[PDB]
């Protein structure tokens, strides 16, 4: 039981701004941090998998970095299409825990 | 990962 | 091309039982571990249970251990979640999920979602 605390709670940006969403863990997760995006009323979409690798087909404007307990998700130039909630997941240990999301632009 | 198995063998 | 088609929810009274189903296509099903995740009323995502490729290892949150059972029949390409003793606290949108590769339960493919409401 590894707690993940996602931050910030919510943000509102203008298109073209850079955003940073942090996700911090209570224990070292061997970089098995994963990032999700849920557009309203769709299943979550897998953006970045373990080892900070952007998944195929996700645009280059999304990136992530992170030390075993402190990880960061970044969008370089926010486009309209990026509003939704972003969630992080550690898949190092069971129970798999999720951050409770960050909602992007309102 | 930290002992959970997903492939059986 | 990968499809996870879900079925089987509803509104039930506390104490009821429900069997959630998930039929998959567009991949060799026995090569992948599968999981159920539930999104609660406050948009938080919560992992429920995972099962290995052959079904010999299952994991559950402490929340549902002993009341929920995850299973699969590899021949039919389907994943089940048998829920018994349903509590109001189990009201959520349940998602069928696929583990992205061999060693991880991290999810790449998600089903459309099934509401179960206990009331």
């Amino acid at each position: 039981d590894i707690e993940l605390t996602q931050s910030p709670a919510s943000l509102s940006v203008a298109t073209g701004e850079k955003v940073t969403i942090r996700c911090m863990t209570s224990t070292d997760i061997d970089d098995d941090m994963n990032w999700y995006q849920q557009k309203p009323g769709e299943p979550p979409k897998f953006l970045i998998s373990e080892g900070n690798t952007l998944r195929p087909g996700v645009p280059s404007r999304f990136s992530s970095s992170g030390t075993g307990t402190d990880f960061v998700f970044t969008i370089e130039n926010t486009l309209s299409e990026d509003v939704g909630d972003y969630y992080c997941l550690q898949s190092f240990n069971v129970p798999l825990t999720f951050g409770c999301g960050t909602k992007l632009e309102i | 990962k930290g002992n959970y198995v997903v492939t059986d063998h | 091309q990968v499809k996870l088609q879900q079925s089987g929810g509803g509104l039930v009274k506390p104490g009821a039982s429900l069997k959630l189903s998930c039929v998959t296509s567009g991949f060799t099903f026995r090569k992948f571990g599968m999981s159920w995740v539930r999104q609660t009323s406050d948009k938080c995502l919560e992992w429920v249970a995972s099962i290995s490729t052959g079904g010999y290892n299952t994991y559950y949150s402490d929340n549902v251990k002993g009341r929920f059972t995850i299973s699969r029949e590899n021949a039919k390409n389907t994943l089940y979640l048998q829920m018994s003793s349903l509590k109001s606290e189990d009201t959520a949108l349940y998602y069928c999920t696929r583990g992205y590769s061999s060693t991880s339960y991290a999810m790449d493919y998600w089903g459309q979602g099934t509401t179960v409401t206990v009331s």
